[PDB]
């Protein structure tokens, strides 16, 4: 499982099984 | 050609063209039996029919009831005639609908609001009996007299509830009508904001969410980006819990569910294949 699409003039690919970190505000 | 239909207490402009027999397509007005969905040439004809007609709701099994609101599950093979009429009906008001004749390989889920006369047609969605691509919705329609009332959402929500109880993820049949791309986009936001509200942990996979909600992982990634919650910093992919949307979601929760336009898993009485 590998999806593809865009985030702010870059190109990005992401797995649907890796845990993704949830954050709020913070330094980035 | 056809321009209006008498459907129960309603008189509806028709939006497109439906492959009704030319005998009828020659007419500018069709009179529909609001319960069995037979189409008729005139008001006098209909009235005599209504005096004979026995349906006070659709056929099939009532798999959900919550007070007046029901949903019936009609087998295209078990009621070939009722389902064929339904398609013709839906083909007005639905621009790109394919099937009319061969309704056998399909299940139809028909939502209805009951009053003292009977259970009136709100809207429906059809579902392939064996979708090669795991589509949980083939075609979906809210009747015009029920539009802009939050019943579309109820239909969509019910389609995934089936998927849940079937222990499946699914998605509507592509392509998506211009009107239906907005409501799914909307519904996938309700669903996702709710999940993030209830989820207290520090990380999650799409597959987890996909499994909880029955929404397809692609439609999940899609919405996350639509909401601009998929962020990439320092070499990985992070989910960005936007306070605003989440806070707006809670205020919008009050509004909606004050008017009872919510489906209710406790009221479903269904078994999947
Ligand atoms: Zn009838």
């Amino acid at each position: 499982g590998m999806v593809e699409i865009e985030i702010e003039g870059r190109l990005h690919r992401i797995s649907i099984f890796d845990p993704l970190e949830i954050i709020l505000e913070d330094d980035l | 050609m056809i321009k209006t239909i008498a459907f129960g207490r309603y008189e509806l402009d028709t939006w497109y063209h439906s492959p009704y027999p030319e005998e009828y397509a020659r007419l500018g007005r069709l009179y529909m039996c609001e319960f069995c969905l037979k189409y008729m040439k005139s008001q006098t004809i209909l009235r005599r029919h209504m005096a004979k007609c026995v349906w006070k709701h659709p056929p099939g099994d009532e798999i959900y009831r919550k007070g007046s609101i029901s949903v019936f599950e009609v087998d295209g093979k078990k009621n070939k005639i009722y389902c064929q009429n339904l398609c013709l009906l839906a083909k007005l008001f639905l621009d790109h609908k394919t099937l009319y004749y061969d309704v056998e390989p399909f299940l139809f889920y028909v939502m209805t609001e009951a009053d003292n006369t009977g259970c009136h047609l709100i809207g429906y969605f059809s579902k392939e009996k064996n979708s090669f691509l795991n589509y949980n919705v083939s075609c979906i329609l809210t009747m015009p007299q029920y539009m802009r009332q939050g019943y579309g959402k109820m239909l969509i929500d019910f389609s995934y509830l089936l998927s849940k109880v079937e222990e499946k993820v699914g998605s509507p049949e592509r392509p998506l009508s211009d009107l239906g791309l907005i409501s799914y986009r909307s519904y996938w936001k309700e669903v996702l904001l709710r999940y993030l509200h209830n989820f207290q942990g520090k990380e999650i996979s799409i597959k987890e969410i996909s499994q909880e909600t029955a929404v397809n992982p692609v439609d999940i990634v899609s919405t996350l980006q639509a909401l601009q919650m998929l962020k990439y910093w320092k070499g990985k992919h992070l989910v960005l819990k936007r306070q605003d949307l989440i806070d707006e979601w809670i205020a919008k929760e009050a509004k909606r569910s004050n008017s009872n336009k919510t489906m209710d898993p406790s009221c479903l009485k269904w078994t999947p294949p």
